[PDB]
């Protein structure tokens, strides 16, 4: 009944500190964990458990939901969920006209968790002003947010989905973490109807009584303006922008254009647009529209995402595994800097899950502390990507404008 | 007593067996002391005699007591501790006085013989075995093991605190309007009941405590306010830091100045306006603790103003959850910020200061925002919510900076408050190149080996200059080249560099820096009317950049 789980030897379990939480989130967690404990899903634990992973409260719309941050445990469990019991990622999912995401996390609480592993799922509800000891729990069943849970529930899931897949062989279903991704080429009404059906199947096992269009995902090319008149500044701007692309795209040319700058000219001076220039200029436009020749996804390597603040509520992003070899670039638009960044991250994470079955480590243009306090104010997803914090090179920002 | 409470199961670190340190031969007097002490403990269940078959051992010492004729036993648990499992931490933080709710009454109860009043996992006691040696090691010593939590064992603080929490659990459940703060072997108990019903709830609590092995003092022996705790002084309606005296000294050693700075930092959480900047500068460098440091005049001015601040007592007030929190920040200069947090105007719950720098170069708008972040996190810890902010910066200044800046930010609710010095942007870089402004193509280069370099520029108006620099890096020469351009240009000017590094610094509109140059550059940028800064790729045969490139490359590249 219980699948035994090992850490990656000889790593020890997670010992991550609990971030500070407001009163209302603390209160919300107390209610939630009090009930789960009654229902036997977690148990209070003693100081002989040295482990910890952070826990947060979010809204997904009026209700509070518990989000345990298992990023550390996941990293330390990676032999189990990726290697021993990996879940295959279909390349067909990104092709579908419509993909719907369904939360199936409630399924996990019905399976018991290996008793020798439960201690590593320890978490702590803090108290305001440290006036009472944190309330400490560990899990007795598969926890949501641990990558091991879908690895373990994997075989039960295919049992559950078998009739539906058999009846709908052109629909693609992919489980990632707590979510089910369901894609098809049906017209939107037929697709939505097929989702309700799927919910009914799920409902006989576990679920209560969100919609992508991946084939409409297309690159956000590096833009080369079409302009009335060009200044020396515009040209220099342009060479720096092409000169940058030349490090990514095979075949980019600038030679027949910097010839325009020759001399030591004033920035504002207007300049005649050459034929050799307007030729390669347009030819480079051809190159920038296409995917990068020579760049391929390596399943063994981590994904990185970089995000630039463009202003006007606009955000540019690139996903790559080796720097400047972009697998994907794009934009996100439309208040609040942190709320928007938070939206963009979730969206980029989602597309990344659809396309590769993997989550990006994000390089975030923000102060660690700002992000840390505010992000859960807006976070809706049930996973959390890895991130670090960087100060954006001001030029990189310029090169991905619109 | 020994608490009837369930024991916490304890393990040694995996792959490890218990300690086996050899007992050193003691003097007779120490052996007698030990025997007397262990006999008494043995009678009360604290320890138990074991056979010779227990392989494990831990050194026991005995030393004199406070200059009296009393003896005290000292076990050396270093080796067991090295072998015992890690535990969860006792405290994640400690209350700040400012976050304590206003309340009618607080009683402090301490636990008698705390560790010895709690049982040790039975399967683990064997590992705590020690031996009282016979006189000059003639015969087999006397061997005991612990039945309770040892003094100095790694597990004791945590298992003790968690035993107390389990025991408290039901009493707190049944008494929701009673609050208890656990600290070490003290228990602070507070409520809004009136004296009688409070002194009555304390007895119920004592009795519950007693039914479980924990003795506590009676009304006659309970300590009274003010409570002295973690450096604080806690009264029924106010709190302050414990008394602080700044010594009179003709001369200050490193050690005196460190202690001064420590006390000053500690006072700053309720005495507003404390500064340590100039006293800290004194501490820079590796000097002996006994070394005398003459006070600079700035440090002397600083000590005086701090002395004035501390001259009259100041106190903080407690927290009323039904009113808003207001946080005010003021600029104190030289990257120094001071704040206050209150609910009713100017009755502070606490104060603080912020004088950090993130990066080498920065501006007042970034710094103010970092201070707000720091104060936000602190408020959430202490009160569980963010304060309303009152800031010395204009709403338009702030949105001008952050809508334009490339990093994201967000501070919660704030209002402008006119408490100079106000924070403002001191210059603005142009967004477009300037017509009819000279265009300097600057550049700088340094020979890696020579460690000497050149900085210069070429102009579209045919002008030009080159200067030679010593001890310089490629980074410095590029800032220097930009500095030349600003020194030799008029009030409006376009500048074209190929140093991303330099572009970055200037682009961020710094008003203060660690670099001498950057400050010279900053002063220039302020004097100008318009500056436009542009970047070009080096060595791409561009425009004027090529000329100033070779002009400066010579000697050598
Ligand atoms: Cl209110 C009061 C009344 C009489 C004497 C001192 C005080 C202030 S000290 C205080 N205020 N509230 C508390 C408690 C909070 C939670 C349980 S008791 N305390 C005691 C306390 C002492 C040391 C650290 C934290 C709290
Ligand atoms: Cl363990
Ligand atoms: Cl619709
Ligand atoms: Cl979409
Ligand atoms: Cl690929
Ligand atoms: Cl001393
Ligand atoms: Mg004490």
């Amino acid at each position: 009944e219980t699948v035994p789980v090992k850490l990656k030897p000889g790593m020890d379990g997670p010992k991550v500190k609990q971030w500070p939480l407001t009163e209302e989130k603390i209160k919300a967690l107390v209610e939630i964990c009090t009930e789960m404990e009654k229902e036997g899903k977690i148990s209070k634990i003693g100081p002989e458990n040295p482990y910890n992973t952070p826990v947060f409260a979010i809204k997904k719309s009026t209700k509070w939901r518990k989000l345990v941050d298992f990023r550390e445990l996941n990293k330390r469990t990676q032999d189990f969920w990726e290697v021993q019991l990996g879940i295959p990622h279909p390349a067909g999912l990104k092709k579908k006209k419509s993909v719907t995401v369904l939360d199936v996390g409630d399924a996990y609480f019905s399976v018991p968790l290996d008793e020798d592993f439960r201690k590593y799922t320890a978490f702590t509800i803090p108290s305001i002003n440290n006036e009472t000891p944190g309330i400490r729990y560990q899990y007795n069943v598969l926890p949501q947010g641990w990558k091991g849970s879908p690895a373990i529930f994997q075989s039960s899931m295919t049992k559950i989905l078998e009739p539906f897949r058999k009846q709908n062989p052109d629909i693609v279903i992919y489980q990632y973490m707590d979510d089910l991704y369901v894609g098809s080429d049906l017209e939107i009404g037929q697709h939505r109807t097929k989702i309700e059906e799927l919910r009914q199947h799920l409902l006989r096992w576990g679920l209560t009584t969100y919609e992508l269009h991946p084939d409409k995902w297309t690159v956000q090319p590096i833009v080369l303006p079409e302009k009335d008149s060009w200044t020396v500044n515009d040209i220099q701007k342009l060479v720096g922008k092409l000169n940058w692309a030349s490090q990514i795209y095979p075949g980019i040319k600038v030679r027949q254009l910097c010839k325009l700058l020759r001399g030591t000219k004033a920035l504002t001076e207007v300049i005649p647009l050459t034929e050799e220039a307007e030729l390669e200029l347009a030819e480079n436009r051809e190159i920038l529209k296409e995917p990068v020749h020579g760049v391929y996804y390596d399943p063994s390597k981590d994904l990185i995402a970089e995000i630039q603040k463009q202003g006007q509520g606009q955000w540019t992003y690139q996903i790559y595994q080796e720097p400047f070899k972009n697998l994907k670039t794009g934009k996100y638009a439309r208040t609040n800097d942190v709320k928007q960044l938070t939206e963009a991250v979730q969206k980029i994470t989602t597309e990344s899950i659809v396309i590769w079955g993997k989550t990006p480590k994000f390089k975030l243009p923000i102060q660690k502390e700002t992000w840390e306090t505010w992000w859960t104010e807006y976070w809706q997803a049930t996973w959390i990507p890895e991130w670090e914090f960087v100060n954006t090179p001001p030029l990189v920002k310029l090169w991905y404008q619109l | 007593p020994i608490s009837p409470i369930e024991t916490v199961p304890v393990k040694l670190k995996p792959g490890m067996d218990g300690p086996k340190v050899k007992q050193w031969p003691l003097t007779e007097e120490k052996i007698k002391a030990l025997v007397e002490i262990c006999t008494e403990m043995e009678k009360e269940g604290k320890i138990s005699k074991i056979g010779p078959e227990n392989p494990y051992n831990t050194p026991v010492f005995a030393i004199k007591k406070k200059d009296s004729t009393k003896w005290r036993k000292l076990v050396d648990f270093r080796e067991l501790n090295k072998r015992t499992q890690d535990f969860w931490e006792v405290q994640l933080g400690i209350p700040h006085p400012a976050g304590l709710k206003k309340k009618k009454s607080v009683t402090v109860l301490d636990v008698g013989d705390a560790y010895f009043s709690v049982p040790l996992d039975e399967d683990f006691r064997k590992y705590t075995a020690f031996t009282i040696p016979s006189i000059n090691n003639e015969t087999p010593g006397i061997r005991y093991q612990y039945n309770v939590l040892p003094q100095g064992w790694k597990g004791s603080p945590a298992i003790f605190q968690s035993s107390m929490t389990k025991i408290l659990e039901p009493f707190r459940k049944q008494n929701p309007d009673i609050v208890i703060y656990q600290y070490m072997d003290d228990l602070y108990v507070g409520s809004d009941l009136e004296i009688g019903q409070h002194r009555t709830k304390i007895e119920e609590l004592r009795q519950h405590l007693l039914r479980w092995g924990l003795t506590t003092p009676d009304k006659k022996h309970q300590k009274e306010p003010p409570f002295l705790w973690m450096g604080y002084e806690l009264h029924p309606d106010k709190w302050t830091v414990q008394p602080i005296v700044l010594p009179e000294k003709d001369s200050w050693t490193v050690n005196d100045i460190q202690k001064l700075v420590g006390k000053l930092n500690w006072a700053s959480q309720i005495y507003p306006g404390i500064k340590v900047r100039q006293l800290c500068k004194l501490l820079r460098g590796t000097k002996a603790l006994t070394e005398v440091i003459p006070l600079t005049e700035e440090a002397e001015l600083e000590l005086a103003e701090n002395r004035e601040i501390l001259k009259e007592p100041v106190h903080g007030v407690y927290y009323d959850p039904s009113k808003d929190l207001i946080a005010e920040i003021q600029k104190q200069g030289q990257g120094q910020w001071t704040y206050q947090i209150y609910q009713e105007p100017f009755k502070n719950l606490k104060t603080g200061k912020y004088a950090r720098m993130r990066g080498a170069h920065t501006n007042d708008v970034k710094q103010l925002t970092e201070a707000v972040q720091k104060i936000t996190t602190e408020s959430i810890v202490i009160w569980g919510k963010t304060p309303k902010f009152k800031l010395p910066i204009q709403k338009e200044t702030w949105e001008t900076w952050w809508t334009e800046y490339w990093q994201a930010t967000w501070i919660p609710e704030w209002e402008f408050v006119n408490t100079p010095p106000l924070v403002k942007l001191w210059y603005q870089l142009e967004k477009e190149p300037i017509v009819g402004a000279e265009t300097f193509y600057v550049d700088g280069a340094a020979n890696r080996e020579t460690k000497l370099g050149k900085a210069g520029y070429v102009t579209n108006r045919g002008r030009q200059k080159v200067v030679t620099l010593t001890d310089t890096t490629n980074q410095k020469t590029e800032l220097q080249a930009i500095y030349l351009a600003l020194q030799d240009s008029g009030l409006e000017v376009n500048i074209v560099t190929d140093s991303q590094y330099a572009l970055g610094i200037i682009q961020a509109q710094p008003d203060q820096s660690e670099s001498e140059l950057v400050n010279q550059i900053i002063e220039q940028l302020i004097k100008k009317e318009k500056v436009y800064l542009a970047w070009v790729p080096a060595h791409k045969g561009i425009g004027g950049n090529e000329q100033v490139d070779k002009l400066v490359s010579a000697g050598i590249r």
